[PDB]
This record gives structure tokens, C-alpha cells and sequence, in this order.
């Protein structure tokens, strides 16, 4: 500001001018040339980066069925774990552009039927699936599949 | 791991039927996806033997239904290799059996188990 004004000034009144170029080279060149001298001389990486790292009581992959190679894929889910019984697979859904947003699980209500064991999970998944906030993960639903599992399991015996 | 060694464990306590499955698995390292085994055959060997099928049984082959990396073809091959007509009773618990799983056949899988899956229906 201070001690520069008048250069603000001349700078507005001469902008936006077909020939400001020129004019600022034809003043500007032969002092500063002198002075000085020459001038200078399909799947998303998301989802594979979180399938590479997941506990390896996991093994998902891409689901048989149903379309591929693009923004929503389908996962198929299977449990090995010494400590748990087998369940439903649990396969899910990933829309387009997986971060920032949730992914959705497919509910199949008589795979789960028929077995008191089977409906309590089921309960109990239905309840934690209430319980989880947005914006969530599939790790995070995979782990809370493990831990409905146990706690179900618990209950049980 | 030897299937009438282990069924008989399971048969002296009464086990829930997680609890079986929990320990077939701790029984036998090498499982080879129950195909060698043929433990739905097995389990139908010991379900013939009394005049009137045991539940616990019927039960562990409707848990082995349940999960789907047991092939329906293979109790379905298992059923039909019975026969005999000895008595209602095990026709009933036969038909109850057939009845709960039917309607869906659905095989995930190989083309080849696919295949076996015809000649098997």
C-alpha cells in the first residue's frame, strides 16, 4: 500500500488493454537486460487395498453370479474360524464410488430360518446392524458378523 | 477322524448341534470339503439302524443342509441308494427331509458338479 500508490494507480488505468504487453516490455526490457545481463537459460484400488488387508479368517471374493467390472460389484462371504460354527454367507453389495458413502447387505430371511440358533443370529445381526452409524465400512460389518456369531454362540451355551 | 468313530463320540453325550460341528472340525485336520467322507451318507447309515430314526440325527443332516458347502446331490444320492421300504416310519422322516430343501436346488460351484448334480436328480 504505503509508498506504492502511484504504481497501483497506473496499473488499473491501463489494464485490460490490447497493448499492455508491449507497453510494460518496451519500458521494462532495456534497463533490466543491461543491469543483469541474458535471461536464464472395473475394481476400484479402495476395495482391493481393504480386501488385502483384512484378517484372515476371511477369504472374499467376487460373486459367481450377477454383473462385473463395474462401479457396483457383488461380494460373496465365507467364515473360517476354528472357534465358530458355519453360517449363511453373508454376501454384500458395493455401489459406485465406495468412499464417502455405505455399503448395503442383501437380507435372505429363510436361509436363516427354520433353526433357533439361525433366527437369534439373525436378531442379534438385525440389531447390530441398527446399532452401526453411517458412513461405515465392510470390514466393520464383516467383524460385527464375527462378533454376532460368537455372542450368539455365547448365548447359546 | 473316522466317521463312525467320531458320530459315536457325539452320540454317547448329548451335544447341541453347533457343538458337534464345532468339533468335527477339531477331530479331523485334513477335511477335504466333506467329499471323501461322504458324511451325509454316513450319518443316514446310523439314522436306518433303529426301528424308528432317531431326531439328533435328522438334526445334524438338516445343520449339514444348512450350510451350503455340503451339495445337495449328495444326500439326494445318498436317499435314493437306501430304499428297501422296511417300514413308515423312516420313509416318513425321509419325505420330511426331501420336502425341507426342495424347491431350490441351487448348486454354486464347478460345471462338472453341475453335471453331477443332473444325474443325480
Amino acid at each position: 500500500q504505503y509508498l506504492c500508490q502511484p504504481l497501483l494507480d497506473a496499473v488499473l488505468a491501463n489494464i485490460r488493454s490490447p497493448v499492455f504487453n508491449h507497453s510494460l516490455y518496451r519500458t521494462f526490457v532495456p534497463a533490466m537486460t543491461a543491469i543483469h545481463g541474458p535471461p536464464i537459460t472395473s475394481i476400484p484400488s479402495v476395495l482391493q487395498g481393504e480386501v488385502a488387508r483384512l484378517d484372515p479368517k476371511f477369504l472374499v471374493n467376487l460373486d459367481p453370479s450377477h454383473c462385473s467390472n463395474n462401479g457396483t460389484v457383488h461380494l460373496i462371504c465365507k467364515l473360517d474360524d476354528k472357534d465358530l460354527p458355519s453360517v449363511p454367507p453373508l454376501e454384500l453389495s458395493v455401489p459406485a464410488d465406495y468412499p464417502a458413502q455405505s455399503p448395503l447387505w442383501i437380507d435372505r430371511q429363510w436361509q436363516y430360518d427354520a433353526n433357533p440358533f439361525l433366527q437369534s443370529v439373525h436378531r442379534c445381526m438385525t440389531s447390530r446392524l441398527l446399532q452401526l452409524p453411517d458412513k461405515h465400512s465392510v470390514t466393520a460389518l464383516l467383524n460385527t458378523w464375527a462378533q454376532s456369531v460368537h455372542q450368539a454362540c455365547l448365548s447359546a451355551a | 477322524v473316522n466317521l463312525k468313530q467320531a458320530i459315536l463320540q457325539a452320540w454317547k453325550e448329548r451335544w447341541s448341534d453347533y457343538q458337534w460341528a464345532i468339533n468335527m472340525k477339531k477331530f479331523f485336520p485334513k477335511g477335504a470339503t466333506w467329499d471323501i467322507l461322504n458324511l451325509a451318507d454316513a450319518l443316514l447309515e446310523q439314522a436306518m439302524i433303529g426301528p424308528s430314526p432317531n431326531p439328533l440325527i435328522l438334526s445334524y443332516l438338516k445343520y449339514a443342509i444348512s450350510s451350503q458347502m455340503v451339495s445337495y446331490s449328495s444326500v439326494l444320492t445318498a436317499i435314493s441308494k437306501f430304499d428297501d421300504f422296511s417300514r413308515d416310519l423312516c420313509v416318513q422322516a425321509l419325505l420330511d427331509i426331501m420336502d425341507m430343501f426342495c424347491d431350490r436346488l441351487s448348486c454354486h460351484g464347478k460345471a462338472e458338479e453341475c453335471i453331477g448334480l443332473c444325474r443325480a436328480l
